[PDB]
RNA sequence: CAAUUUU
RNA sequence: GGUGAAAUUCUUGGAUUUAUUGAAGACUAACUACUGCGAAAGCAUUUGCCAAGGACGUUUUCAUUAAUCAAGAACGAAAGUUAGGGGAUCGAAGAUGAUCAGAUACCGUCGUAGUCUUAACCAUAAACUAUGCCGACUAGGGAUCGGGUGGUGUUUAUGACCCACUCGGCACCUUACGAGAAAUCAAAGUCUUUGGGUUCUGGGGGGAGUAUGGUCGCAAGGCUGAAACUUAAAGGAAUU
């Protein structure tokens, strides 16, 4: 306060200000490279959820929708996408 | 309930309204789950249930009124009896069984 | 019969004594409660639509439900005409002149 | 147009019988002339013929109901206040 | 002037709450408003409870307790409930003593 | 007095005057 | 190994009212008021008028068989003061001395699920 | 005048048999001479009695009972059960502030031909390590645990004629399983039932009563 | 418990 | 009973109290909070249906569609009106015992209209947070409701709770930074260093929300609304 730097902020301070009240606007979601244990290929899934995603052969579950981010529900895979 | 579930059928699956095109469509067994209103008269309700007893088809006693069922199938209109004769993209077969 | 009905109900067209064939609360839109019931001393206690208490026999029958046609008297007779015509099927009781005349 | 503003059905009496006594008919006179939702055939064709009778036009079943309307305020709380009471002789 | 910060009692962002009834003066007051007083420990007290156990069979081990939850008004709280100090800085305390 | 019981004296003198204006037309 | 009773001690303000009933709850034995004893009309709510009122209820109970009681205090009840008046604590000790036996003091004051407005009005009784 | 406390005479009270000793009360009615022979003409009284004397374990001090006279045999009798209720001080002691009271009102028609209206109470406790003194519910946990506390007392049907209900309400085995059905939300509080009042006495039950004798 | 006036 | 004290008022025909069944209408306890929803009224028994909404999330879409609004409308506690159902409890008028020098008041026992519910009306109140609506800045704190993120957390495999956040909501303390006549205020600040946008209202007190005209109402009345004339004080906030 009374003198600061607004151009080299604390890089660990985006927990401390909102996703939409920071200097350069930036989202916080990402993408989930998930896989079904019954099947062979990879798909990407938004980290938050909406309509429930599918698979090619045993098209049951890769993520579930709720009020926050999704849940994969069988431990498979996430690098980053 | 099932007011949303009829609406899933009428845009997608073949169905016949009324009373005479659900008795003609029942002499081959080609109709499934005749939905019946409540105050439809017991002269015909107790003996199209009797046809359903021989055709081995389900009956749902839709406990809404007579003119209530016309709104449920969307019609600007007063229906009494529907007859879903195919359910090609539906889920009504086992959830009312 | 009143011995066959649970108390607190709304009986109608009750008799006064069994076999008398209709006695009590027959007019347009009136009805009787049964207040209590006495198994010793075979008897029921109704209250008839005057609001007076009454003990009567527990085999006096009665149909259940207010007699249809309730609420005639909201409508004013509104003229001499349809006051003449409600009486001239019943009896000569009209027009009554005042005794001071 | 609106041929009369506030008198409604009871403009056939003209200038007589009063003000607060005609409108005591007017909130009743329309109630006996209307069409009621016939709960048996399923249509709106209930009309009176007398003090109490309410015939239907299709399937012709006469509900012996209220004197001026179909069901009274009394009979509103009568078939309910034995439906309250009919289960007591059962359970 | 305006002598109370919360001018009404505990009625902020709500509007008009409910009435509830007093004890002695028997008048209605808003439920959030006036007075709630409870401080009791045991009520059947030393009028020989020590000589009530030998005035009893099955010496009963509890000597049971009553509970009420009463609401005074304010104009009987001044006549009954001891206040003893209300200056213009001790309108702000929050303690039971 | 209050401001409620001259607000009662005025609206119940007005019933006296709006009928004496209908006696003399 | 002795006979129980039921006391039903009523104690409003402006009167105290002590008796004893049977253990079946129906047969009533010797109702005693405060207003019968004194002739002052204000001592109906006095402790000392309620003191010996348990004695004439005790020797009435001890001469008919009754030895022990299941005593129950009772306030005004309903929508009234709901606390006992003056003569409550003056009376329960007053029969404890008299060769009686006590088990399971209760309280039988019924409070409502709040309803049915009481007296005074809206602005209530004025001092 | 004629002192009517001396032509009555003393009588006994006996209780049913899913209990220990049944020397419960000692009443007195009249002498049953004609002009109102009071032999089978008392017939309608009830007895409000505690559970300390009746089970011996005085730590069931509250949860009172009411017991109802049916018929008489020779200055003795046998009675039948008439609903378990709580007391006007525990349920006034129990409701502390900063918590939430729940309820469950399920009119259960029995296996036999009664109906009885069991109730229930509940509160929520400080799951300690607390810092938050309110300890409320979401008020959709109130709706949630009511959907199972109004169902776990509906396996009363298919069995448990009221003596077996008395063998199920007295040992508090039904207060156990609320903890073992609210592990969804909430392990433990003093989950009681507080009342059961019955409405539909069918008969006299001539041959279903005197088997409860000893 | 009840209390009126002081040009 | 009944109050300070008593008296009207029921009662040995059985009152008061006691237990048992019942009815009927009214209300929703204790839980209940410096807490929730609603546009303001208002809103606390569950259960089921009907539609609707606030917040929080999203790397979904549309591209300025927006703020406040003359005219005109929707909703609008209590009392009141019409016509019915019901009128248990309380209870304007009314009777009637106290009280008084005076009491058709306070105090006391009863009691009508009403309190409730249907179909319409009425459209005002301390409808108060007496301190418009939208937009942005300016000190710190601590606690709570709802939503979301991370903890190598505790407890019983989620759930509940603990810890650090952050969005929105009801508020609360501290200090005067600022402001004001002062009370006090994180808005009543960013104003004589005078301008973000935009509705409504006021000009000394009375006369007076009256008269008159219009207009709505079934009516009580509501909205619009003056003046002749008469006075130097009404008035606010704190000190003795
Ligand atoms: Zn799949
Ligand atoms: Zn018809
Ligand atoms: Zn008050």
């Amino acid at each position: 306060v009374l003198v600061q730097d607004l151009l080299h902020p604390t890089a660990a301070s985006e927990a401390r200000k909102h996703k939409l009240k920071t200097l350069v606007q930036g989202p916080r979601s990402y993408f989930l490279d998930v896989k079904c244990p019954g099947c062979l290929n990879i798909t990407t899934v938004f980290s938050h959820a909406q309509t429930a995603v599918t698979c090619e052969s045993c098209s049951t579950i890769l993520c579930t929708p709720t009020g926050g981010k999704a849940k994969l529900s069988e431990g498979t895979s996430f690098r980053r996408k | 309930s099932i007011n949303q579930k009829l609406a899933l059928v009428i845009k997608s699956g073949k169905y016949t309204l009324g009373y005479k095109s659900t008795v003609k469509s029942l002499r081959q067994g080609k109709s499934k789950l005749i939905i019946i209103a409540a105050n439809t008269p017991v002269l015909r309700k107790s003996e199209l249930e009797y046809y359903a007893m021989l055709s081995k088809t389900k009956v749902y006693y839709f406990q809404g009124g007579n003119n209530e069922l016309g709104t449920a199938v969307g019609k600007l209109f007063r229906v009494g009896v529907v007859s879903i004769l195919e359910a090609g993209d539906s889920d009504i077969l086992t959830t009312l069984a | 019969p009143l011995g066959s009905v649970p108390e607190g109900t709304i009986v109608s067209n009750v008799e006064e004594k069994p076999g008398d064939r209709g006695a009590l609360a027959r007019a347009s839109g009136n009805y009787v409660i049964i207040i209590g019931h006495n198994p010793d001393e075979n008897k029921t206690r109704v209250r008839l639509p005057s609001g007076a208490k009454k003990v009567i026999s527990s085999d006096a029958r009665g149909v259940i439900g207010v007699i249809a046609g309730g609420g005639r008297v909201d409508k004013p007779l509104l003229k001499a005409g349809r006051a003449f015509h409600k009486y001239r099927l019943k009896r000569n009781s009209w027009p009554k002149t005042r005794g001071v005349a | 147009a609106k041929r009369t503003k506030k008198v409604g059905i009871t403009g056939k009496y003209g200038v007589r019988y009063g003000s607060s006594l005609r409108r005591q008919v007017k909130k009743l006179e329309i109630q006996q002339h209307a069409r009621y939702d016939c709960s048996f055939c399923g249509k709106k064709t209930v009309k009176r013929g007398a003090a109490g009778i309410w015939t239907c036009s299709c399937c012709k079943k006469t509900v012996a109901g209220g004197a001026y309307t179909v069901s009274t305020a009394a009979a509103a709380t009568v078939r309910s206040t034995i439906r309250r009471l009919r289960e007591m002789v059962e359970a | 002037p305006k002598k109370r910060a919360s001018n009404g009692r505990n009625k902020k962002g709500r509007g008009h709450v409910k009435p509830v009834r007093c004890v002695n003066c028997s008048k209605s007051i808003p439920k959030d408003k006036a007075i709630k007083r409870m401080a009791i420990r045991n009520i059947v007290e030393a009028a020989a409870v020590r000589d009530l156990s030998e005035a009893s069979v099955y010496p009963e081990y509890a000597l049971p307790k009553t509970y009420n939850k009463l609401h005074y008004c304010v104009s009987c709280a001044i006549h009954a409930r001891i206040v003893r100090v209300r200056s213009r800085e001790d309108r702000k305390n929050r303690a039971p003593p | 007095m209050r401001a409620k019981w001259r607000k009662k004296r005025t609206r119940r003198l007005k019933r006296k005057r709006r009928k004496v204006r209908a006696r003399s037309k | 190994s002795q006979v129980f009773g039921v006391a039903r001690i009523y104690a409003s303000f402006n009167d105290t009212f002590v008796h004893v009933t049977d253990l079946s709850g129906k047969e009533t034995i010797a109702r005693v008021t405060g207003g019968m004893k004194v002739k002052a009309d204000r001592d109906e709510s006095s402790p000392y008028a309620a003191m010996l009122a348990a004695q004439d209820v005790a020797a009435k109970c001890k001469e008919v068989g009754i030895t022990a009681v299941h005593v129950k205090i009772r306030a005004t009840g309903g929508t009234r003061t709901k606390t006992p008046g003056p003569g409550g604590q003056a009376a329960l000790r007053a029969l404890a001395r008299s060769g009686l036996r006590i088990g399971r003091i209760e309280d039988v004051t019924p409070v409502p699920s709040d309803s049915t407005r009481k007296k005074g009005g809206r602005r209530g009784r004025r001092l | 005048v004629v002192d009517p406390f001396t032509r009555k005479e003393w009588f006994d009270i006996k209780a049913p048999s899913t209990f220990e000793n049944r020397n419960v009360g000692k009443t007195l009615v009249n002498k049953s001479t004609g002009l109102k022979s009071a032999s089978d003409a008392l017939k309608g009284r009830v007895v409000e009695v505690c559970l300390a004397d009746l089970q011996g374990s005085e730590d069931h001090s509250f949860r009172k009972i009411k017991l109802r006279v049916d018929e008489v045999q020779g200055k003795n009798l046998l009675t039948n059960f008439h609903g378990m209720d709580f007391t006007t001080d525990k349920l006034r002691s129990m409701v502390r502030k900063w918590q939430t009271l729940i309820e469950a009102n399920v009119t259960v028609k029995t296996s036999d031909d009664y109906v009885l209206r069991i109730f229930a109470i509940a509160f929520t406790r400080k799951q300690a390590n607390q810092v938050k003194r309110h300890s409320y519910a979401q008020s959709s946990h109130i709706r949630a645990i009511r959907k199972v506390i109004s169902e776990i007392l509906t396996k009363e049907v298919q069995g448990s004629t009221l003596a077996q209900l008395t063998s199920k309400l007295i040992p508090e085995v039904i207060n156990k399983e609320i903890e073992n059905a609210t592990k969804d939300i909430f392990p433990l509080q003093n989950i009681h039932v507080r009342k059961v009042k019955l409405l539909k006495q069918p008969k006299f039950d001539v041959g279903a009563l005197m088997a409860l004798h000893g």
